[PDB]
């Protein structure tokens, strides 16, 4: 039998992000296998929800494939200038998990905002209580004429009374390991993320020998943290310095 | 190991730019990251500028030092000169202060009421005087000089004995560039830029012209015949090469006024035009001004005259077709108040002047760069 | 507070308490410094908190 | 803006009513705009259409 | 401790001071009568915090003896400052394109029905050979050229169309063939195919 | 302040008697050789937890058979320094892999005497390293442990020999083979890791168009392989359809914008290990049924 | 000592210089225009140095890399205009495009990197539009 | 090199495309930066004697 | 191409550059690791009409 009882990715969703108006996916049970010709989105899709969704850092580096800069989640966000004459929008990305063998979901989803190089909002949240986006909850109100997403106000006042609603990246990835994955630490989350990073990027679809695996293992073991070297190192600068004086 | 101008120099510079300096505690990442690129751009800066950059430990500033200061270079939250003097005699204070030491602000009142050096005495039982310490004292904090956490001084507005306890940080040492004489040689403030210009003698003329070109956003031309705009043209070839090479930039020169244009502004980064309407009621005007090239003769400095009645009248006329469409702020503000405003405005982005004596108004080339009016179908609605 | 927390000193004086912990001192049985950097309140500050 | 809440679930209480997007999206620029653009009376007026 | 004794060696060696250079910059400050004046004198002081330019939206020519004035200038559109057009400061709609979204699936999903009726009518009781279709569709054309690739790349003989009908591929190398279609010619060997039950 | 040379130089009579009385070279070593054991003990807690987790590495690759005939298993180890002017790590590391129950004053007099000499090393990389980079920064590269030791990644063919993974080992395999001797590690790691998660985790990967050019069978047995650690991932690709049987179910999703068009148009299939229906999405079904 | 400068000019549009914002307003198909018929009239003016005799000789590996299906065929269009005799190589290209005049193909297969080499032969004569 | 790119460009005019998009090449000659340096094409020009 | 136009195999004329990162040797013998064949004697030729 299980243990006390693992999670299991079955739904996601995009509202007015990028050319995606309103899209849904269904998981099988945990897997989903996306498809299409390249440069449409598939992997920009893919990026936004692994291992962006999952603890929300957004800086350009991780959908950037090369590494790179070249282009930010905000371009995604507002759309190419040359296909959308806009330079405001809110984005809004979520999954819904099921809790495997059991019936209660937990949903987690990014709201943003951005303004054609004006700067970018975001606020994060985390629904807990068995409600489902789509079922007995809902994102995008009709009033006013058509759906509209919720703004952040209508969104944290709604959630915030079923489930969390956080405005810092830091504390959304806290809440998430700590309802999701279980780890016995935040900086260990943080450390497998960027093994998943690693994982991700498409050096590895690209080059095909060991010593490319031996650097990458080599990474992924943890170093040593601050404090240890700096009580030693900050006595024997200080006893150098004494010295020299 | 061999470094090269990329992505990460030009966004290390910028940042250098568009912040007054950059504290480690707060922008690890960004310090880390110039630190990688430092070995360049100190070489860099000093090829092109020749300013100095300091690195150390704990921050890195850049000593944005301007050719010719101007009034929209200063710290624009403070108002009043008085302001400023407050701000010294904190300065003076935190010299008092040992690091981490934790002192009450008021006792930096009393201190600063003590020391201050003019000749009428400052007195905090006033509200404006309260006003004005409080802003200095907003300043400090900004720049982590002073760390703040008991109370909150904005109680201190309404309540002269409202108290809050306050810790000396250890940036006041380090916050102001070196003077290296008896300052008091220094006997005014214009014996400062024969320093700077003592130590920038070699190549004098490309540094003042880089100074100026990449600090304002413009560099207008003197007279007909300025040395330094036929310098400009001289390199004006080379400097745009330069220029696609190291930089957001694109230049544009022209008779009488040469600039530097950006194509992508960050959240950081502050640009004209932007939010605030005046700028949409100076764009406005530009091209009010452009639409009668010959009742407003641009002279041969490409520069355009009218006189205070004359410009009143026009924001008169501006008012009538595009008023409908201006903020309730403006379209409620008498004629004088909006000129007053909007040529204090134009004086920030050095688009124009004010002759104080004579009431001409010099209206710059820069200024007929760009014109600005509202979508046809409103225009239509609002003043056909 | 722990003193007040034992039923026998839960009207404990805190006037008393510190009186009786200066005679102790000067009874060189006790020891004790002012406080140099953690204040919370201005009155923390203020009080040379030993 | 919380009259204009108000407002729309006073729409959103007569469900008899078949008020269409267009008119909602009316009712919604007539609030936006008052006091600077139209009084409330050409609102209600409008309610009242 | 070590510290201390490291703050002995410093306590020995250190120690400047700046002061009094605030007190004459306070008093030109008392002198400064307007507040654009101490403006500028506080630049000279420490420099500016940020710097001025302006946004534009390409390259112009480079007529360093012309003005703006003759120049046309940078004609700007003003979101108008009243909500009279839109002035925004809560969230958009999404354009709710579902129209158009169902739509796009419908042609897509009805140009890959035509695809798969054009394949059923080439599956002969689940086998087809290339050199009995001399004239081809140019979809088939590809097709078979994929299935050619896929069977000869991937040595297991297994070819796919892409609905999930699964194929594998009996071979056989000595021939010299011709297809035709709308566009062009190609001459090639021959292979032959089969279909499992992946349906 | 301002004073004749005779006070200048009898206070710095005064000062460096006093200075000079402070320290003593001996409580320097003495000091330092009680935080740097401390330290060492601190650094022996690192290379046991690593060594556990190595162990648990090698245990995943080694506990299932997969359909090409071949287990795999990683080992790690300490290497051998260039030369003894580094007093080489291995000796320290036999001493640090050394049972406690084996210890003694001797072994922790000899682990001592290596810490030293690296403290040595390190102030000497101080005066090489004229960049003036502080000294947390030549400890923290002198003493990281990972670089001290090294990975061989292991393969056994049926009945045939265990091998090391060297770059002409890589070669020894078949096509397919190399892409499970590259493709494998990251699912090791990624699987331990979620075993040193807690019991909520739901085991997650994501492959970036992987395998394009790999024969239909072969990424039929990568995907066996993902089915036999148990991960739920998302997957994306131009041509793959998974239609493969060992994949139990499966659901997948085209995009579609083409021609520039600006809408995203999202065409949802499904699979169940022998055949990949069209799918009209259930309860969106049902939702688009009855809103109205 | 001097530098390279390109210039673009966009149907009835003023002349410039090819920076990237020109660029980037390029469609799919005028950008693997601009960027690859310049070096293959490179490869025919350095041929123009050549001998009378000399067969004018281009290449590409994983040819066209990012252009349209559409400009591939206008490609094999120009390629038949300047008369290169060429020897490429890609990945997905099939060659099976109309506007060859005509073309001969080989396909290598060795997936598996073992070291040996698996080779068919095709023929393409294309059937070019003639209205 | 001259010879070269100016067949260069003579073949990049002289053939239309496809796409509607012209393109065209030259070598622009630094500029000197003190009076006793030449700009390139000057310095060119008197480089051919 | 160009190798066979005038025959210098040198990595140069492999590289798109003409870097040293791929080299003539290998491409003769196949890749070094890839086969235990240090030795071989081959042929190459194109024809021309």
């Amino acid at each position: 039998m299980m243990t006390e009882a693992k999670w299991v990715m079955n739904r996601a969703g995009l509202l007015n992000f990028w050319y995606y108006d309103d899209e849904i996916f269904p998981f099988s049970d945990g897997k989903l296998l996306l498809r299409g010709t390249n440069g449409s989105g598939k992997s920009v899709t893919m990026q936004s929800f692994l291992p962006v969704l999952l603890d929300g850092k957004k800086s350009p580096d991780r959908l950037d494939p090369f590494g790179s800069k070249a282009r930010r989640m905000e371009d995604y966000l507002l759309g190419e200038k040359e296909v959308v004459d806009r330079d405001e929008r809110t984005g809004y990305l979520f999954i819904e998990y099921k809790k495997a063998g059991v019936e209660r979901y937990i949903t987690t989803g990014i709201g943003m905002q951005a303004k054609r190089h004006k700067g970018i909002k975001s606020w994060y949240f985390v629904i807990t209580d068995n409600r489902r986006i789509g079922y007995d909850f809902e994102l995008a109100h009709s009033q006013l004429g058509d759906r509209v997403p919720f703004s952040a106000k209508e969104l944290e006042n709604r959630i915030g009374e079923g489930g969390y609603v956080v405005h810092t990246q830091r504390e959304y990835m806290e809440l998430v390991n700590k309802y999701i994955f279980g780890f016995q630490s935040n900086e260990a989350y943080e450390d497998l993320i960027k093994l998943l990073i690693q994982l991700r990027s498409p050096k590895l679809s690209k080059d095909f020998k060991p010593t490319v695996i031996y650097e990458i293992l080599e990474s992924a073991l943890p170093p040593l943290t601050d404090d240890e070297l700096r009580h030693l190192s900050d006595t024997i600068e200080s006893m150098d310095q004494t010295q020299q004086q | 190991q061999t470094q090269l101008f990329d992505e990460k120099a030009i966004q290390g510079m910028d940042i250098l730019f568009h912040h007054y300096w950059i504290l480690r505690a707060e922008q690890p990442e960004w310090y880390q990251l110039i630190r990688e690129r430092e070995k360049v751009l100190r070489r860099y800066l000093d090829e092109k500028f020749g300013l100095r950059l300091i690195v150390h430990q704990h921050f890195i500033k850049l000593e944005k030092i301007p050719v010719e200061p101007e009034g929209w270079m200063g710290i624009q939250d403070f108002q009043e000169p008085m302001d400023y003097a407050i701000f010294c005699c904190a300065l003076a204070f935190l010299e008092g202060k040992a690091v981490d030491e934790q002192f009450l602000l008021s006792e930096l009142c009393q201190e600063i009421q003590a020391d201050y050096p003019g000749d009428f005495p400052l007195d905090w039982t006033l509200y404006t005087h309260r006003k004005s310490l409080i802003r200095a004292v907003k300043v400090l904090m900004e720049f982590q000089l002073i760390r703040t956490i008991d109370g909150d001084i904005g109680r201190f507005d309404q309540n002269e004995e409202q108290e809050v306890l306050y810790e000396a940080s250890t940036y006041s040492r380090y916050f102001m560039r070196t003077y290296p004489d008896d300052f008091s040689s220094y006997q005014h403030w214009s014996e400062l830029l024969k320093e700077d210009w003592k130590l920038n003698q070699e190549d004098e003329r490309r540094k003042r012209v880089y100074r100026k070109l990449f600090f304002s956003p413009g560099l207008h031309r003197l007279d007909q015949q300025d040395p330094d705009f036929l310098y400009i043209r001289n390199y004006r070839n080379r400097l745009a090469e330069d220029i696609e090479k190291h930089s957001e930039y694109k230049l544009h020169v022209y008779k009488n006024t040469a600039f530097l244009s950006i194509a992508e502004p960050r959240q950081y980064q502050q640009v004209f035009p932007n939010s605030k309407a005046s700028t949409d009621i100076i764009l406005q005007l530009s091209k009010y001004i452009h639409g009668e090239p010959e009742r407003f003769k641009a002279n041969e400095n490409g520069e355009i005259l009218m006189t205070e009645g004359e410009f009143e009248q026009v924001v008169d006329d501006l008012r009538q077709q595009f008023g409908t469409g201006w903020a309730k702020y403006f379209r409620d503000m008498s004629t004088k108040g909006i000129r007053t405003e909007l040529l204090r405005a134009m004086k920030d982005w050095m688009m124009a002047e004010v002759d104080s004596e004579t009431s001409l108004i010099r209206i710059k080339s820069l200024t007929g760069v760009m014109t600005g009016e509202y979508p046809s179908d409103f225009q239509t609605g609002g003043t056909e | 507070e722990h003193m007040r927390s034992i039923p026998a000193f839960a009207d404990f004086q805190e006037d008393q308490l510190h009186q009786q912990l200066a005679q102790l001192v000067k009874w060189n049985n006790l020891i004790a410094r002012q406080d140099m950097t953690n204040a919370k309140t201005i009155e923390e500050y203020k009080k040379k908190r030993f | 803006q919380r009259l204009e809440h108000q407002v729309f679930t006073w729409i959103e209480q007569h469900p008899k009513l078949i008020f269409s997007n267009e008119r909602r999206q009316e009712i919604a620029r007539s609030i936006e705009g008052l006091y600077e653009e139209n009084r409330y009376e050409q609102v209600r007026e409008k309610l009242l259409a | 401790m070590t510290r201390y004794v490291q703050r002995i060696g410093e306590r020995q060696q250190h120690f400047r001071s700046r002061k009094k250079d605030y007190l004459q910059l306070s008093k030109w400050f008392v002198e400064c009568r307007d507040s654009e004046e101490a403006h500028k004198l506080s630049a000279v002081v420490f420099g500016s915090m940020t710097i001025q330019h302006l946004q534009l939206e390409e390259a112009t020519t480079e007529n360093l003896h012309v003005d703006t004035w003759d120049e046309a200038p940078t004609e700007l559109t003003i979101k108008p400052r009243t909500v009279r057009y839109r002035e925004k400061t809560k969230p958009g709609s999404f354009n709710s394109n579902e129209q158009k979204k169902k739509e796009q699936r419908e042609l897509y999903l009805k140009e890959r029905e035509q695809e798969k009726k054009l394949i059923e009518k080439y599956m002969t009781q689940g086998k087809i050979t290339l050199s009995a279709l001399s004239t081809v569709e140019p979809f088939i054309r590809k097709v078979l050229l994929s299935w050619i690739g896929k069977s000869m790349a991937a040595k297991n003989r297994m070819v796919k169309t892409d609905y999930g009908l699964h194929v594998k591929v009996m071979l056989d190398y000595e021939k010299t063939i011709t297809l035709q279609a709308e566009d062009g010619n190609l001459l090639m060997p021959d292979a032959t195919f089969l279909f499992e039950e992946t349906r | 302040q301002r004073v004749s040379p005779y006070f200048v130089f009898t206070s710095l009579e005064k000062e460096l008697e006093d200075q000079k009385g402070w320290l003593d070279e001996q409580d320097r070593q003495l000091y330092e050789d009680i935080i740097v054991n401390t330290v060492g003990v601190i650094l022996r807690n690192r290379i046991k937890r690593a060594e556990k987790w190595v162990s648990e590495m090698d245990k995943i690759m080694e506990s299932r058979d997969n359909s090409s005939g071949l287990t795999f298993s990683i080992a790690w180890k300490p290497l051998t320094a260039e030369s003894e002017q580094e007093l080489d790590t291995k000796d320290l590391v036999k001493l640090l892999q050394r049972n406690s129950k084996f210890l003694n004053e001797d072994d922790l007099n000899r682990i001592t005497k290596h810490f030293q000499s690296r403290i040595g090393k390190a102030k000497e990389l101080i005066q090489l390293r004229n960049e003036g980079s502080t000294l947390h920064q030549v400890l923290k590269e002198v003493l990281d442990y990972r670089k001290w030791f090294t990975f061989v990644l292991s393969f056994k063919r049926v009945n045939e020999p265990k091998r090391e993974l060297t770059n002409n080992a890589f070669f020894k395999f078949s096509g397919g083979e190399k892409a499970m001797a590259m493709y494998i590690p990251l699912f090791t790691a990624a699987y331990s890791r979620y075993k040193e998660a807690g019991e909520m985790a739901p085991y997650i990967i994501s492959l970036d168009e992987a395998f394009a050019g790999v024969d239909e069978n072969n990424i039929r047995d990568m995907f066996e392989v993902v089915e036999q650690l148990g991960f739920n991932y998302i997957m994306n690709s131009q041509a793959l359809w998974g239609d493969y049987d060992t994949i139990s179910s499966l659901s997948i999703c085209e995009l579609v914008r083409p021609k520039n068009a600006d809408f995203v148009t999202v065409i949802r299939y499904q699979w169940d290990g022998k055949q990949r229906t069209f799918v009209v999405d259930d309860e969106h079904v049902e939702e688009l049924v009855t809103h109205d």
